[PDB]
């Protein structure tokens, strides 16, 4: 709303929790054993994971829309889940072909023998984030019978030309 | 300094002479606890000693005091009733 | 005020308001969306969007509520790491956010109510999600927060030190120790305890502390 | 058959798989004709399917389901003062809300519930109607009509079984209202069984405290009169008879304080039994023991009633418990301010015996603090020990500080403005701040004022005030009374008692006057000063540097530190000059703030406010005319204009000011208005005696939630300012302000609004008692 | 403000005013309030040209039914107590038997006055005030109180013979549950929806039968003014449930012969095989006694605040709280005469007895009506 330039992917205020120094653990002398483990400070120590502070996205996590009826909407890993319960095991494949060209996607390879395809990078973005992107996807329709699973696999996230790893 | 008014400072956490007579060395922490419960202080890393000290300042006229501690051994058995008074 | 459109369209409209950055408007659509289509497949996402937008719009009580719902609506879910993180983040910010920091005026002397809540939140995150994408940051938060918590309690001990409540001083220092043996405030609290012991004619006990200080004399 | 597959029609709110699971006949599961029926009703049992038509193509099932969801909205119309949500809560209680299915066959039940709601409300003549509007897919808008016909009314309480008291006198003590005179509107005649319940107990206590140990209530039947409104009441009681308290048989763990308990139970044998006295005494003992450390002192009286003579031996069982529960304390809601500020206000301390009085005392102090809105706590016993209770002082913090200013006339004149803002516990640091000023083309003024109420532990209220009044009456620079006034004012507040505090410090005043006005008050002062100013000229200057001693004392046993309702404060403050000044004089004043709640719940409160003062010389000297007493416009006085109350300056036959715009600013001057032209310039007096009669009233429009920060008040205000050195023989053609009989008077209403910048009091007053030279204004607006 | 906020339902008014038998009043010797707006069972009685009239707060009148001449007057206002002249505040209707006039008060008192002058033959306190007019017969004063008690007193002094707990509802659901007699048994409804027969001779329950629903969880018509006083006809009892549901049952078994459990009928009389009644909606209807079969109905006075129906001079008579009197053709079924005798308003029972028609308004109280 009203802010001093930006604030789409960051935390408010400073990064005090990163800025602050490590703690000077106490080393009591022999025989002086105090019950200093009586608190609730169950803090595990490791290098996991992600970025920190502003570098750490506080983005509302991904989950796609019900683009198709009955879609199992949920992005996980690199895949946007959109599984569909129809009536025959060859309905999503032609639906996908229609959708691909409804979206005007450029296709690298077409598995017409099966029901899958490899696409190139298509540019997309949203001003609710401080960056712009491109996505390369592997589409896989999985004829389970009346239901066909729909795998929308982000083969590569490219930040408006910068292949994100 | 040369001041008459002073908010009194109190405290608590102490045993009366009656409470002292209620117990004796050899009694366990629980035997004591059965009517004297617990102090609001022990020995952070030593033993089972209980600290029942009374303090209270009377408007710039020094401070009153009865420091009583009860040293119990590792089995919770009272070994020493240190009924220290003021100073 | 929100027109009824397809839930995908309403959602997209909310995204457009998020594009604007007008969190208030985005939220308006998101809420309307779950109020028009509460059964939408991505109503969970709407709640995530709301958690985000509420944070962005300083509506931390509502971010908190959205999280509570997410938890109850999705006891197990791939995006909980976020939700848990945000719970802590929300509560953290809820605890400390006054503009007084601008003027160099500290808040560690305010009771870390939501900060303690956040402590728990983040500790759940880092334990339950040992290496999630939010865990490093959360871990750091747990460390610093502990120090803040200590500063508060330390300040409390200082109050009693000033007051002359030597018993309280010792117990407050001891409380810090029992919680954790590590903050600088803990190192500083340590001699406050000793002082109190001398003030209580517990010199021997004071000496015990002095020995600890000697071991920690660096 | 065996279902081949299922044509999942009629879903929307229900998922394909959810329907599959709901069905007895899921794909691959054998299908009997009875199972088709079972499936039909199983799908109906989901509560989301308006219709279910399970069929099949040979053996391939298909089900022509019609969905009955989804409640998209709910509309409330005609509900009047009833909160739609309340109505919705009952709707929700029946499982109906936005996102739920709409089972239309339950509408009648819903409607019943809504009419039952009205029934419980004290209404009943009301009827409701659900209206269903369809939305895309299946969705509905549940519009609800609330035909509120008319509420019930209390008509007449009939008490039978009584023998000694008037039915009506008992009614006069009841919450219920079976008659409300226009000349005695003490409520509305509306029936509530909750009021009844209270009244039954009121009744019980009515007799209880009159000796009726055997008083009881048999039963009651409220009259339901044919018209949904005639509320009459049948009360069946047993008076019992006035038994006399013949003694008390207190025992149990009396903690060795049985003597104090005996004192608490000093009753009279043959005294009419008084169960509220008993109640009181039980609690008195609890409090007694609370003082003695006993957080949990069970007390249980037992009226050993003797029906053979109608007396009673109040046995009392007591279990005092432990003495030392005070472990540690906490505070809550202190997130806007340093916790130590609150800690220092607790008399109760940690590692201690319970001093329940100290707890309350600390809360009183916190109540008087003024940086909080509400005071509360939480004596939470720590599990596992009778020596461990933690007390969390959960309070509601208050926004403090306040910016305000006056302005105009400017734009086409020399740019000007006023400054002035309080922080009052600046950012929770504990510092009281009130800094102000004003830059004008007449004068420029600065003032600093900051106090550290607890510079050290004891309450060293380190208060410093600085000021700089570049006042020149700048219509040129001088000639119209230049008077720069600047200096120092630093004092210390002292801890004297729980309610007592002193003030002491020093003042520094350096004034620089030049070409002062031809007037009696001014000149008279200067003649007291040994100066010899001209009655016809403004060619006199005057520089002075005074050193003074400031002091005072306050009493403070009054509720909230920002809007109290019960107690009183006294504010003694005065000064006396010291050697080194250019004039030996004094000025001593005192303010009083008394609150006497009219209503026992403090809804209405008597406010007494007065101000007193007097200043004069210490021997051949005199308090300066610019230090006089002034009243009107603001401060405490309203109805009359700003500082227009008090003695008025009399000008002398002026001829040369060293600047006098051709006819303008006449001060008894050359250009018109010649001779001793007395002015309307309320120069002020050397004596003060004012009073204010204000009465707190409640606002029936603002939700209590924050109406309790708002204060309206009725008032009758009056007072006087006068000059005891007003030599009426020299003022022979003028008023006589040596006489205290100069009391001005106004009356009306005060309107305190607690804005983001604190309480802003606006008011209306009718300045009735007006004197010559007074100015007035019925509508005044203050901070 | 609030006058416009209240959604008050309008009543049907009064179609076809008649005067086929041009109605009038024999006399309007009112006496004064009376009932006022205080809902009460107090209602007039009439016999041997003695108008047994009384106001609620005080006076007891004997008026001469040749004109409305005060034969005598006394008052049940108790000269002292907790205030001054502790007003009569009568709770039950006027019952007359032998040389006594019987009235129950709101002070739980039962008075018996000398019909020739008004002398308190006796007065005795009972267990609470009455919702019903006392039924005096066979040495007993049969009483139904607001606190659900059945009491029998000695009609000669008031000695309590017994007190029995009856069909008590959630609160004081207004309605007259007066015990009627038949073959030694007392028959009475109940304000909670049951009905019973109780040995009149000793207060010994014969049988009790639940008929319908009452207020509390099944909250009914708090507006409705029914009639839990049964009309025993031969071996079948015809009565309304507290909620106005009509039922016929075996006098000696409680078995339901038939019922119209379907709406809160307010008032009713059983004219052989024509049960005349005033519906919940104050609609006039005649029903058979072999099942409530509609013979005829009239909604002209729908929602008008009608009294009970009585028969007089061959017409169906009913008045209202508006002050209007109506005469309906006993068969089908419409106006024959109509007379607004006042505006004071009637609620008490019309007394088509002693060859007369005595009615009592709120303040205009006593009127003798004719045509």
């Amino acid at each position: 709303c009203s802010s001093d330039s930006r604030y789409k992917r960051q935390v408010s205020g400073d990064e005090a929790y990163l800025e602050a120094a490590p703690l000077a653990e106490l080393h009591a002398p022999a025989g002086m054993i105090l019950p200093v483990t009586s608190g609730d400070y169950a803090i595990p120590v490791t290098n996991g994971s992600g970025a920190v502070g502003k570098a750490l996205d506080i983005r509302p996590p991904a989950q796609p829309l019900a683009l198709v009826s009955g879609a199992r909407t949920q992005f996980t890993g690199d895949t946007a889940s959109l599984l569909v319960e129809n009536g025959r095991g060859n309905t999503l494949w032609p639906q996908v072909v229609s959708v691909l060209q409804a979206k005007n996607y450029t296709i690298t390879q077409r598995d017409d023998a099966g029901q899958t395809l490899t696409t190139d990078w298509v540019q997309w973005n949203r001003l609710d984030e401080d960056e712009q992107y491109r996505g390369r996807y592997q589409i896989s329709v999985k004829p389970q019978g009346y239901q066909q699973a729909v795998t929308v696999k982000l083969l590569n996230l490219e930040q408006a030309g910068k292949p994100v790893a | 300094e040369r001041v008459v008014y002073r908010p009194d400072i109190n405290q608590g956490n102490y045993l009366t002479a009656n409470d002292v007579s209620k117990i004796r060395v050899g009694m366990t922490q629980q035997q004591v606890a059965y009517a004297l419960g617990t102090p609001l202080m022990s020995d952070p890393f030593g033993t089972n000693t209980w600290f029942y000290v009374f303090r209270q300042q009377p408007g710039h006229e020094g401070v009153t005091q009865q420091t009583l501690t009860l040293t119990f051994n590792s089995s919770g058995v009272l070994t020493n009733i240190d009924n220290k008074p003021a100073l | 005020e929100v027109p009824d459109n397809p839930p995908n369209e309403i959602y997209a409209t909310a995204q457009q308001k998020l594009q604007d950055g007008n969190w208030r408007q985005a939220i308006t659509q998101l809420e309307a969306l779950d109020n028009r289509y509460p059964f939408g497949p991505y109503s969970q996402q709407v709640q995530l969007d709301l958690i985000y937008a509420y944070y962005k719009n300083a509506d931390l009580p509502l971010a908190q509520a959205a999280i509570d719902r997410f938890i109850r609506l999705n006891p197990t879910h791939p995006n909980i790491d976020y939700v848990m993180y945000m719970r802590g983040l929300t509560n953290m910010a809820l605890d400390d956010s006054a503009l007084q920091g601008f003027f160099g005026v500290d808040r560690s002397d305010r009771d870390p109510q939501h900060a303690r809540a956040a402590f728990s939140d983040f500790s759940k995150l880092v334990r339950g999600y040992p290496n999630s994408q939010y865990t490093t940051d959360a871990t750091k938060r747990l460390v610093f927060l502990k120090d803040r918590l200590a500063k508060y309690e330390y300040s409390v001990a200082e109050y009693y030190t000033e007051r002359g409540a030597w018993v309280a001083v010792v117990n407050r220092v001891e409380g810090m120790l029992r919680d954790y043996p590590d903050t600088q405030a803990t190192r500083d609290a340590l001699p406050l305890m000793e002082n109190a012991y001398r003030q209580m004619q517990m010199n021997a006990q004071a000496e015990k502390v002095a020995k600890i200080i000697a071991a920690n004399s660096s | 058959f065996v279902v081949k597959d299922i044509h999942f029609e009629g879903l929307q709110r229900v998922a394909v798989g959810a329907a599959l699971l709901s069905m007895p006949v899921r794909t691959g599961d054998t299908v009997n004709d009875e199972d088709i029926s079972n499936t039909i009703r199983a799908l109906f049992a989901t509560g989301n399917f308006e219709d279910v038509r399970v069929l099949r193509d040979g053996d391939t099932l298909l089900v022509q389901v019609k969905e009955r969801p989804t409640i998209a909205s709910i509309t409330f119309s005609g509900n009047k003062s009833v909160k739609d949500d309340m109505l919705k809560q009952n709707l929700e209680a029946s499982g109906v809300r936005v996102g739920e299915s709409l089972d239309r066959t339950t509408i009648a039940d819903i409607e019943k519930g809504l009419e039952d709601f009205y029934y419980s409300v004290g209404k009943y003549s009301a009827s409701v109607k659900a209206v269903v509007t369809p939305l895309p897919r299946n969705r509905v808008d549940l519009k609800l009509v609330f035909q509120e016909g008319v509420s019930a009314e209390i008509q007449q309480i009939n008490i039978v079984g009584n023998h000694a008291f008037t039915t009506d006198e008992l009614i006069s003590h009841f919450q219920l209202r079976d008659e409300v005179p226009w000349w005695n509107v003490v409520g509305d005649r509306k029936y509530q069984k909750q009021k009844l319940a209270g009244d039954l107990e009121t009744l019980r206590s009515y007799y209880l405290d009159r000796g009726y140990a055997r008083f009881n209530i048999d039963s009651t039947q409220v009259s339901l009169t044919p018209d949904k409104k005639g509320i009459y009441v049948t009360v069946n009681i047993t008076e019992g008879d006035q038994y006399k308290l013949s003694g008390v048989e207190v025992s149990g763990n009396l903690a060795g304080h049985s003597a104090e308990i005996e004192q608490l139970t000093k009753i009279e044998p043959g005294e009419l039994y008084n169960g509220t006295k008993v109640t009181k005494m039980e609690d008195d003992i609890k409090k007694l023991l609370g003082r003695y450390g006993y957080a949990y002192p069970r007390v249980q009286s037992m009226p050993e009633i003797n029906d053979a003579d109608k007396t009673v031996k109040l046995r009392v069982n007591v279990d005092a418990g432990n003495r030392f529960y005070v472990r540690k304390i906490r505070f809550e809601g202190n997130d806007t301010s340093k916790d130590a500020v609150l800690r220092r206000e607790m008399r109760q301390m940690e590692g201690a015996w319970l001093g329940s009085d100290l707890v309350d005392q600390g809360k009183e102090r916190l109540n008087r603090l003024g940086f909080f809105e509400t005071v509360d706590t939480d004596t939470q016993r720590v599990p596992g020990s009778p020596d461990q209770v933690d007390v969390v002082y959960k309070v509601k913090e208050r926004n403090t500080g306040s910016f305000n200013f006056g302005i105009g006339y400017g734009t086409e004149s020399g740019v000007s403005f006023q400054a002035g803002v309080q922080q009052d516990n600046w950012l929770g640091t504990g510092y009281a701040v009130g800094i102000n000023g004003t830059k004008n083309d007449y004068q420029t003024y600065a003032e600093l004022s900051v106090t550290n109420p607890y510079f050290t532990v004891d309450g060293v209220s380190l208060g410093g005030r600085l000021f700089y009044n570049d006042f020149q009456a700048d219509d040129a620079d001088l000639s119209d009374y230049t008077n720069k006034s600047y200096g120092t004012d630093v004092t210390l507040g002292f801890p004297i008692n729980e309610y007592n505090s002193l003030r002491a410090g020093l003042g520094y005043v350096h004034n620089s006057l030049s070409n002062m006005q031809p007037q009696v008050a001014m000149w008279r002062y200067l003649y007291s000063m040994g100066e010899h100013p001209s009655t016809s000229d403004q060619d006199n200057s005057f520089k002075t540097d005074d050193f003074t001693f400031n002091y005072g004392w306050t009493y403070n046993k009054l509720d909230r530190g920002y809007f109290p309702t019960d107690g009183s404060r006294v504010n003694l403050t005065g000064k006396v000059t010291i050697p080194g000044s250019d004039n030996e004089y004094y000025k001593v004043t005192l303010d009083t703030a008394t609150y006497v709640p009219i209503d026992d719940d403090h809804k209405w409160v008597v406010l007494g406010r007065t101000r007193w003062g007097y200043g004069d010389g210490l021997g051949g000297k005199e308090m300066p005319f610019y230090e006089n007493f002034y009243a009107g416009g603001s401060s405490t006085v309203r109805g009359f204009q700003s500082n227009t109350i008090g003695p008025k300056a009399v000008y002398f036959p002026h001829q040369a000011s060293n600047y006098d715009p051709d006819y303008d600013y006449e001060c008894a001057t050359q250009d018109g208005a010649k001779d001793l032209c007395k002015s309307d310039d309320a120069v002020g007096g050397n004596a003060m005696a004012v009073a204010s009669l204000e009465f707190i009233t409640p606002t029936p429009f603002i939700s209590d939630k924050y109406a309790n920060s708002v204060r309206t008040s009725f008032f009758w205000d009056m007072g006087t300012v006068w000059d005891t050195n007003w030599d009426s023989s020299q003022y022979s053609g003028y008023p006589d302000y040596s006489d205290p009989s100069n009391i001005r008077m106004s009356a009306g209403i005060a309107l305190q609004w607690m804005s983001p910048l604190g309480p802003l009091v606006f008011s209306y007053a009718q300045p009735f008692k007006k004197y010559d030279g007074d100015k007035a204004e019925q509508f005044q607006f203050n901070i | 403000l609030f006058n416009s906020e209240e959604d008050v339902v309008k009543m049907s008014p009064l179609p076809t005013v008649e005067n086929q038998f041009t109605p009038t009043t024999a006399w309007s010797t009112s006496v004064g309030s009376g009932i006022g707006n205080f809902y009460s069972n107090l209602h007039p009685a009439l016999a041997d040209n003695v108008v047994y009239a009384a106001d609620r707060a005080g006076l007891v009148k004997a008026l001469n039914a040749d004109d409305g001449k005060e034969i005598w007057s006394v008052s049940l206002a108790e000269k002292d107590g907790w205030f001054s002249k502790e007003p009569a505040l009568l709770s039950g209707g006027v019952t007359v038997s032998g040389g006594h006039v019987y009235i129950g008060s709101e002070k739980a008192q039962v008075y018996a006055l000398n019909t020739s002058d008004g002398t308190v033959a006796w007065q005795t306190k009972v267990a609470g005030e009455a919702l019903s007019r006392p039924v005096v017969s066979d040495g007993l004063v049969l009483i139904h109180t607001s606190n659900g008690q059945l009491q029998a007193l000695n009609e000669a002094d008031g000695a309590v013979k017994w007190t029995v707990n009856l069909d008590m509802p959630s609160l004081s659901l207004r309605g007259e549950s007066a015990p009627t007699t038949a073959f030694g048994a007392a028959v009475v409804g109940g304000d909670n929806g049951r009905v019973s027969a109780v040995l009149m001779e000793q207060g010994q329950m014969i049988w009790q039968q639940r008929i319908s629903q009452a207020t509390g969880s099944t909250e009914i018509d708090r507006l409705s003014d029914v009639d839990t006083t049964p009309v025993v006809v031969n071996g079948v009892v015809f009565a309304l449930a507290y909620n106005g549901n009509l039922t016929a049952l075996d006098l000696r078994s409680g078995q339901i012969m038939w019922k119209r459990e379907l709406g809160s009928v307010n008032d009713f009389i059983v004219d052989g095989n024509r049960i005349y009644l005033v519906d919940q909606n104050d609609r006039v209807m005649a029903l058979t006694i072999d099942g409530g079969v509609t013979l005829w109905t009239q909604s002209d006075l729908l929602h008008r605040l009608l009294t009970s129906p009585v028969l007089y001079n061959g017409n169906l008579v009913v008045g209202d709280s508006e002050g209007y009197l109506h005469w309906i053709n006993v068969e089908d079924g419409r106006f024959v005469a109509q007379q607004k005798v006042d505006s004071s308003g009637f609620q008490t029972e019309p007394v088509a007895a002693d060859g007369k028609l005595l009615i009592q308004a709120k303040d205009g109280t006593v009127y003798s009506i004719t045509r």
